[PDB]
């Protein structure tokens, strides 16, 4: 059963084969 | 080749699968454990060398 857990945990059958946080935030500071 | 019957030996015959089952988990279960670890090595090994991690 542990070897089957290894099979499932690593997904050698590609269980997850098929599959809007933005890295940019902008801040306004105003006039110099 | 000559063959005859026995009666005390034929009280409750086991099929060959039964006779194997009577000893392979009890008297010789070290072999079964050894085989299990060999099967476990094969599954982990064959997987590790073939599939993209």
């Amino acid at each position: 059963t542990i070897g089957f857990v290894y099979e499932l945990g690593h997904d050698a059958l590609k269980v997850h084969s098929r599959q809007l946080k933005s890295s940019v935030v902008i801040s306004y500071l105003g006039n110099i | 080749f000559i063959t005859s019957k026995i009666w005390d030996g034929a009280l409750a015959e086991n099929n060959h699968i039964s006779s194997i089952g009577n000893i392979m988990y009890t008297n010789y279960n070290v072999w079964l454990i050894l085989a299990s670890f060999i099967l476990l090595l094969a599954m982990v090994g064959a997987i590790v060398i073939t599939i993209k991690p």
